[PDB]
């Protein structure tokens, strides 16, 4: 995360860090259910880097706070049982549908530092996901385009389409939107590296409850004036979500 | 990394 | 269920330091 801030203790008790059994992070992950994680598709699967990672390469930590220390009799390591990407995810050419569910070997204890956020329904989804409203982002990814020893968090405003579309050659889908300040507004902000497939969340004022809108999928640097980061679309991808836990766990 | 317990 | 509604914060009703920033927002 660049130009953001610490995280409060228990503040997103639904991130999660992909750690790579050499033993390193890969991406952030969030907890939807007590058996099932939901992350970008490219944290696992991206050929043009030749990375294809497997259930017996990963390891998933909820309820951390810290990058690096083992947080003993706080955070929880599962195995994880399956993974699946959607199977129209475009690593191709745009990272079109970067969503992927990990199905842990055991369902986790929910306790103070770890707890589900929601999915959204599409009328949470219509009156939030609007130009100009905040999300949070979180991840211990990179500070600047270095590594922080707590988990960041930084709040930024979803830009209009048009707006996106203008500041990158990439061609952008239904299932993307762009989130980050623009030129004129004086505040900064943006995702980095090793924070892909954490959570865009916002708070819904109808019920007060957190909801997961987006995943950290891609950008162009980090925190650069007049580009945005870029984020899968959760609701437009709920019911291939919905298939998957249903069809299978 | 601070290392984890093997039976993980 | 108990979806989004964290330990520390929501369920003691107390508040993050920047979330009024997000529903300022809105
Ligand atoms: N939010 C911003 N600004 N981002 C920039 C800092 C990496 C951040 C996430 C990061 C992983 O942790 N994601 C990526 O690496 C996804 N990805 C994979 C390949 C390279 C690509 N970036 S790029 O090459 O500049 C432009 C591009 C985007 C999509 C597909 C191919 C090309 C990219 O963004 C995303
Ligand atoms: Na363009
Ligand atoms: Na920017």
């Amino acid at each position: 995360i660049v130009e953001g801030s610490d995280a409060e203790i228990g503040m997103s008790p639904w991130q999660v860090m992909l750690f790579r059994k050499p033993q390193e992070l890969l991406c952030g992950a969030s907890l939807i259910s007590d058996r099932w994680v939901l992350t970008a598709a490219h944290c696992l699967l991206y050929p043009p880097w030749d990375k294809n990672f497997t259930e017996n390469d990963l390891l998933v930590r909820i309820g951390k706070h810290s990058r690096t220390r083992y947080e003993r009799n706080i955070e929880k390591i599962s195995m994880l049982e399956k993974i699946y990407i959607h199977p129209r995810y475009n690593w191709r050419e745009n990272l079109d549908r970067d969503i992927a569910l990990m199905k842990l070997k055991k369902p986790v204890a929910f306790s103070d530092y770890i707890h589900p956020v929601c999915l959204p329904d599409r009328e949470t989804a219509a009156s939030l996901l609007q130009a100009g409203y905040k999300g949070r982002v979180t991840g211990w990814g990179n500070l600047k385009e270095g590594q922080p020893s707590v988990l960041q968090v930084v709040n930024l405003p979803i830009v209009e389409r048009p707006v996106c579309k203008d500041s990158t050659r990439i061609r952008i889908t239904d299932n993307m939107f762009c989130a980050g300040y623009k030129p004129d507004e004086g505040k900064r902000g943006d995702a980095c590296e090793g924070d892909s497939g954490g959570p865009f969340v916002m708070k819904s004022p109808f019920n007060n409850r957190w909801y997961q809108m987006g995943i950290v999928s891609w950008g162009e640097g980090c925190d650069r004036d007049g580009k945005y980061g870029f984020y899968t679309h959760v609701f437009r991808l709920k019911k291939w979500i919905q298939k998957v836990i249903d069809q299978f766990g | 990394f601070e290392e984890i317990p093997e039976e993980y | 269920a108990d979806c989004g509604l964290r330990p520390l914060f929501e369920k003691k009703s107390l508040e993050d330091k920047t979330e009024r920033e997000l529903l300022e927002s809105y």
